[PDB]
């Protein structure tokens, strides 16, 4: 076989239970704002999220909200909710959304 | 509650907050089990 | 829906029987009202 | 209507300049375009209020 590089995914689902781009898996459960996912290199893209403990538990922690930002459309904060909603810039906007290169929309 | 000499910090709740309504203290602890699902209880609507 | 229906605070829309505390503010909802405190 | 008689209205554009230089458009649907982005109702600003009704 040949070697070749193929598109890596970062998930992040249950309670607190991450998988690196690579493979690695763990747990973390803090509740704060941390920074997932950052280009680094260029400043193209940065996704942000915010986490709260849920269920009244010691160990429950969840997710809220996920702040993205592209310096590429000028300067966009894309905020996605607890709900299905999806707020641009303090504005909540109805789907689907068309623009010079970003487009949001619903699935099945 | 705890066991300590104080008499009035006695309503920790779960998360390590201090309430005063005692149904919400008390309502911190319920425990599942299996078939068993839990929804939280209400004051009795009742008087006199 | 009678108390079925979804719970609404500051943008977001919550569900029946879901509970949440940050750092400031505990906070569940019964019926279609949050009763958050602290 | 194909007719030479049969005259509509399309859309309304309503411009306020107290919040700033506001243009909303009301469009032939229900939508509402404010600065040509769609938004979702309901909506709150400083005096402004569109809805949905009965
Ligand atoms: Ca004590």
């Amino acid at each position: 076989c040949s070697n070749e590089e193929c598109p890596g995914e970062c998930l992040v689902t249950g309670q607190s239970h991450f998988k690196s781009f690579d493979n690695r898996y763990f747990t973390f459960s803090g509740i704060c704002q941390y920074l997932l996912a950052r280009d680094c290199q260029d400043h193209s893209f940065s996704i942000v999220i915010e986490t709260v403990q849920c269920a009244d538990d010691r160990d429950a922690v969840c997710t809220r909200s996920v702040t993205v930002r592209l310096p590429g459309l000028h300067n966009s904060l894309v905020k996605l909710k607890h709900g299905a909603g999806v707020a641009m810039d303090g504005q909540d906007v109805q789907l689907p959304l068309l623009k010079g290169d970003l487009r949001i929309q619903h699935t099945v | 509650g705890n066991f300590n000499i104080f008499a009035e910090d006695d309503f920790m709740t779960q998360e390590g907050t201090l309430t005063s309504d005692p149904y919400d203290f008390a309502n911190s602890w319920a425990l599942s089990s299996g078939e068993q699902w839990c929804e939280r209880a209400s004051p009795p609507s009742s008087s006199c | 829906p009678k108390a079925q229906c979804p719970c609404y605070y500051d943008g977001e829309i919550f569900q029946p029987e879901d509970i949440f505390s940050d750092h400031h503010t505990m906070c569940y909802c019964e019926d279609g009202f949050m009763h958050c405190t602290m």
